RNA sequence: GUUGACCUCGGAUCAGGUAGGAGGACCCGCUGAACUUAAGCAUAUCAAUAAGCGGAGGAAAAGAAACCAACAGGGAUUGC
RNA sequence: UGGGCGAGGCUCCUUCUGAGUUCCCUGGAACGGGACGCCACAGAGGGUGAGAGCCCCGUAUAGUUGGAAGCCAAGCCUGUGU
RNA sequence: AGAGACCGAUAGCGCACAAGUAGAGUGAUCGAAAGAUGAAAAGCACUUUGAAAAGAGGGUUAAAUAGCACGUGAAAUUGUU
RNA sequence: GCGUGAGCCCGGGUCGAACGGCCUCUAGUGCAGAUCUUGGUGGUAGUAGCAAAUACUUCAAUGAGAACUUGAAGGACCGAAGUGGGGAAAGGUUCCAUGUGAACAGCGGUUGGACAUGGGUUAGUCGAUCCUAAGCCAUAGGGAAGUUCCGUUUCAAAGGGGCACUCGUGCCCCGUGUGGCGAAAGGGAAGCCGGUUAAUAUUCCGGCACCUGGAUGUGGGUUUUGCGCGGCAACGCAACUGAA
RNA sequence: GAAUAAUUCUCACGCCAGGUCGUACUCAUAACCGCAGCAGGUCCCCAAGGUGAACAGCCUCUGGUUGAUAGAACAAUGUAG
RNA sequence: AAACUUUCAACAACGGAUCUCUUGGUUCUGGCAUCGAUGAAGAACGCAGCGAAAUGCGAUAAGUAAUGUGAAUUGCAGAAUUCCGUGAAUCAUCGAAUCUUUGAACGCACAUUGCGCCCGCCGGUAUUCCGGCGGGCAUGCCUGUUCGAGCGUCAU
């Protein structure tokens, strides 16, 4: 046959899209029962299935990932793999807004007499 | 001594480890002869800098740390570039 | 064994009455499948698309 | 000996996996500088270590 | 007697968290030699060094005087 | 002694850039010798059948096409004493 | 990333090459040798002797005094004249 | 050809891409020796030598080529504490078939445990898996600056059994004790005969059997004296309630 | 726990199931260890006939080999008898 | 007089010096700060149309998605695409995924592909037995929740 273009891939259902992969597995070890003691051009369709499997499993995990994130908003916990990974180190600095406090004393010297600014004439 | 006593050779002091892969595992002690096993350090000494450098880091595969220098350069950013189909 | 006799249930929907396992020098698993009398196996490998 | 283990069973196939020689058409390639199979072992030669 | 508190000590596959390992050129500590020199050698020297052990960062450490001075007095720390 | 706007400038990636294959001799092949020209804020370097500024990639100069995220900041608009 | 009054395959790091590889040791550990055909394989069709390996003609090339034991090919040692 | 000398210059042959004179600067700057370092090559030399384990011979076939390939016929040795038939440790494809230039088999080679291409190892019953021995290592605790040393029932609040609920989540008993690893020769539930393949079989095929675990029905037995009869006895038979 | 059947009968017959890994070949004057196709070293089972006190020595049957570089001559000196 | 030994030249041998080359070393200067229980460094086994090694990857296995460039790859074969748009490549970039057995390694162990427990689903007459699939069960410490022990102790 031919390929599986990953065009019009992305506009399926998911019930669909796993229907497609049943046949899609069922020739792939049905022509692998007759490569024995032959070749041709028929060994061009074993590398043209491989992959056309790979592309659909990789579209139905996407789709499901997405559809998950958009249930675990406005959560406060969430599982391990969704959360972001950046670095062991990164994760346990101190947020942006605990670093920022100040006390109370130390803002009432810096409203009043802050950094000016001035220039002196020779 | 000699060749008369060369025939009573049919044990093994050492086998295989589950760490490191030589043929160091002192079977009666129970313990690696290479990488310390089952310790949780791994042996390592300073005076001899050839064996150090036999398994320092950079000699394997690195499945990880190989691609961290190029998610620095971009800032640790997550997402899709602006108009991406899926 | 119990999943070997499930699979060609399942796949080619022949029956067995026993199985036989070893692993090849190479590293690869042999298995012998006997078939019910009552069902023929000469055929079932012209049909299954088996060489004969 | 007959009895063995999984695990020397497994070793001793990837040892007798990779021993024979090159194929024909690697030679042939554009810039090729291999001429023979270096890493030949052979059991009354060399004794690989289990 | 019943019942309700306080203090101390425990169980749980209770809810949420955190430490180990790698690297160790540079940096903070502990421990600690002998060869060698003295034309011998024991105090001394090599040396408050090599090896061994513990703990961090892109720098670490130090630091706003229980200081230096004896002057007409200087004024946190580090480096040349 | 609070808040809000904010030109303009600086970092990163990416589009584009001058001039001989003129004539003769030796040679398997001119990138060699002779004659005649051109470019140059570009005569650093490399390739092409032998020493190439003008055959090709690049090199010098300020601009130019498009895009992302942080800074700095000229100068403006509004509350007010428990 | 940019450079040098540095070395030019017994030199320079042990490694310019499938080098911490092949190999040795029960083990801790020890650890080499090895770059260059030609601008382009155009890597010798066909005939003939031979059981075969190969030889003699004949071919490609500017050159086979470049034939995958291949640029230049010194000395020790050897053959013929 | 020049110079006292270290050295310089030219003629002829081979080869194929870079190289000199003159004044200053700079250094990993000049070899016969060190039982010097690495690589290569001679005389000795076609020499020493290839002599333990009794021993070979005739014809035919294959082939370019046969003392050490194959068949037949003679002659010999090992002589059941074997040069026979099978195993443990160790080796790891050496097993079987077809083909073959060089190299190896200290002579030869058509042959090979060598080279090239393919094939081959089936288990409820044979082993591992289970239990402990000498011995090793966690837990409670105490030392040590520390890597870690001791400790194995010890100055420890240390466990496991049953039932019913629509539903897991509710009840009720006992309590001196409470880990793992460690044997292919120790302890241990169960398979025999015949045939078969170029190469495996107590496994494959045919026949005839056994053990453990889990569910359930018929036959027979017992009971209205509710849980069997006989023999003086040693005891017998197809069964014949039994928790802590 | 029964008098009209019940049965916790270790009796006979009948129904279902039994996972995982090893299994080729040598065990030695050529398949293991001694740098090697080395007169060395390396744990067990089975055990025929005659002579004879006998697993002593000598000959034979089943089974297994005929494999250790060869041809010609017979001085000295040697090793063994 | 030959043979033999020695010296020189010509050609032919053995061996790899000399001359020329270099996708490699060495030293100095300049810029930056980024491993790991969300499973690191290291180890094992696998994957190609024809592969042993190196390089790359993990049963989605000599790669997949997305963006850019704009016609290849090459030892042989085969097709693929052909730029209408539905897009070659061992290309460049890289913001979404997969990621076997191990290793600080974590149910108990391991010289064994060994032996267990809890929860759910599907089969065999099955809450208890057998098989298949998915999710769990290491230690020290902190905060909070909950259930408890003791004439340590307060009031009826
Ligand atoms: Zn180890």
């Amino acid at each position: 046959n031919g390929k599986v273009k990953a065009g019009q891939l992305w506009s399926k259902n998911k019930e669909e899209l796993t229907k497609i992969l049943g046949e899609l597995k069922t020739e792939l070890s049905q022509l692998r029962i007759q490569k024995i003691s032959s070749s041709g051009a028929k060994l061009n369709k074993i590398h043209d299935l491989r992959k056309s499997i790979a592309r659909v499993l990789t579209v139905i995990n996407a789709k499901q990932r997405a559809q998950l994130r958009l249930f675990y908003k406005n959560k406060k916990y969430l599982p391990l793999d969704l959360r972001p990974k950046l670095t062991r180190a990164l994760r346990r600095r101190l947020s942006k807004e605990d670093a920022s406090r100040v006390l109370e004393k130390t803002k009432k010297r810096l409203t009043h007499f802050p950094q000016r600014k001035y220039a002196v004439k020779a | 001594k000699g060749t008369s006593s060369f025939g009573k050779r049919h044990n093994k002091t050492h086998g295989l480890c589950r760490r490191c892969g030589r043929r160091s595992l002192h079977n009666q002690k129970k313990v690696c002869a290479s990488c310390g096993y089952p310790a949780a350090k791994t042996r390592k000494y300073n005076w001899s800098e050839k064996a150090k450098r036999r398994k320092v880091t950079g000699t394997g595969r690195m499945r990880y740390l190989s691609t961290v220098p190029r998610r620095f350069k971009n800032g640790f950013r997550t997402g899709v570039p602006k108009g991406a189909r899926g | 064994k119990a999943q070997i006799k499930q699979a060609l249930k399942k796949l080619y929907d022949i029956d067995t009455v026993k199985i036989n396992t070893l692993i090849r020098p190479d590293g690869t698993k042999k298995a012998f499948a006997r078939l019910t009398p009552d069902v023929d196996a000469l055929d079932i490998a012209a049909t299954k698309l088996g060489l004969v | 000996p007959s009895h063995k283990t999984f695990r020397i069973k497994q070793k001793l196939a990837k040892a007798q996996k990779q021993n024979r020689p090159i194929p024909q058409w690697i030679r042939l390639r554009t810039g090729n500088t291999i001429r023979y199979n270096a890493k030949r072992r052979h059991w009354r030669k060399t004794r690989l270590g289990l």
